[PDB]
């Protein structure tokens, strides 16, 4: 439709192997409001899943805020997919524990 | 407090 | 500048019932209140400690508006699908921006009080906060009809009278949530690439407000050009996080000093690997 989201996937606290943090996927920037989130590890998707922020701004796109629980691994892999209708396909952002 | 309609 | 603001949205869903319907309350920028019309239970809720202290009364009394003002949206909803001759089938959103920004001293700086129509302005509040300004024809219509019935007196007084007045008071019951200062904690990373170079990030966390600049020097000149920048995200505890990085040759990475400004910082801090 009209504003395509923007996609941020972080943890809460410095990430290192076997703590459990909370990986958070920062959605903004949208319209309208509609949109599916869904949290994976490796490909597979996370039960239960908050939701947090759910508004907009001055901008009058909207931007929510998601997160679980988590606990990293060496191995292990993380990633946020979001399908709204102004992009054809589903996007998927990895978590990278440097950004 | 909030505003109405 | 303090402010209060409410942030209120229905979105239609043709075949699944009627319109939800949310408001959010900000102080500072900082949520504080929520309402949705589809949580188990539909009721004003808190959403800091502080707001807590209040009464049921007030609780009550802000249910009462809410669950008043999503049927005012229900009618607007279906006023805004002829006025722009559209279907019926189709899901729509009209958006509510109102609230009072305020000067040191307590009394009014700037009142709002707009709306838009599928993400786009539709009407909205002059500064004179005596007169509106319509975006189409449609909103045309309703200005004259807001005229005609005087509705810019009484959005005033609530602006100039009770949004004022209210604030007033929960920045007095919240203070020490509202204008804490949490000092972002910073620290720099060290991320050689493939291509030959380096990457060096720094990282500012665990701050709040939210308000900050990043910026990277070089021998005393600022490199806004080459630097790379996210937008400033929520921590998830009420503090937020943000990064920066510039890519620098191996060798001279102590060159290179990162530069935190935030207003829990009596000085800039400063950094290098």
């Amino acid at each position: 439709i009209q504003k395509t989201p923007q996609i941020q996937v972080y943890s809460r606290h410095p990430p290192e192997n076997g703590k459990p943090n909370i990986l958070n996927c920062y959605v903004t920037q949208f319209h309208p409001p509609h949109i599916e989130i869904q949290m994976l590890k490796n490909g597979k998707k996370i039960p239960k899943v908050e939701m947090s922020d759910m508004s907009f701004s001055k901008d009058w796109s909207f931007y929510i805020l998601a997160h679980t629980e988590f606990t990293p691994t060496e191995t292990d892999t993380y990633a946020c997919r979001v399908k709204h209708a102004s992009m054809a396909e589903p996007k998927t952002v990895y978590w990278d524990r440097d950004m | 407090r909030g505003p109405g309609c | 500048s303090h402010s209060l603001r409410y942030f209120v949205t229905a979105v239609s869903r043709p075949g699944f019932g009627e319109p939800r319907y949310m408001e959010v309350g900000y102080v500072d920028n900082t949520e504080f209140v929520r309402f949705d019309s589809d949580a188990e239970n539909p009721r004003y809720e808190p959403r800091a400690r502080w707001i807590e202290q209040e009464g049921p009364e007030y609780w009550e009394r802000e249910t009462r508006r809410a669950k008043g003002n999503e049927q005012c949206f229900r009618v607007d909803l279906r006023t805004a699908l002829r006025y722009y001759n559209q279907s019926a089938g189709g899901s729509h959103t009209l958006q509510w921006m109102a609230g009072c920004d305020v000067e040191s001293d307590g009394r009014l700086l700037r009142g709002y009080w707009q709306f838009a129509y599928d993400g786009c302005d539709y009407i909205a509040l002059n500064e004179d906060l005596k007169t509106w300004t319509a975006a189409d024809m449609a909103a045309q219509i309703t200005r004259r009809k807001w005229e005609q019935a005087g509705a810019a007196e009484r959005d005033r007084a609530y602006l100039e009278g009770e949004c004022v007045e209210w604030l007033r008071r929960y920045l007095k019951n919240g203070n020490a949530t509202l204008l804490r200062t949490d000092p972002p904690k910073a620290h720099v990373t060290h991320h050689r690439r493939p291509e030959g170079d380096v990457t060096l990030r720094c990282w500012a966390l665990g701050f709040y407000p939210a308000d900050i600049t990043l910026t990277w020097q070089l021998n005393g000149e600022e490199l806004t050009q080459e630097m790379e920048l996210v937008e400033t995200r929520p921590a998830g505890d009420g503090t937020f996080q943000k990064w920066a990085s510039v890519v620098v040759p191996l060798g001279k990475e102590q060159k290179y000093t990162c530069h935190v400004e935030h207003e829990g910082l009596p000085e800039p801090l400063t950094l290098r690997w």
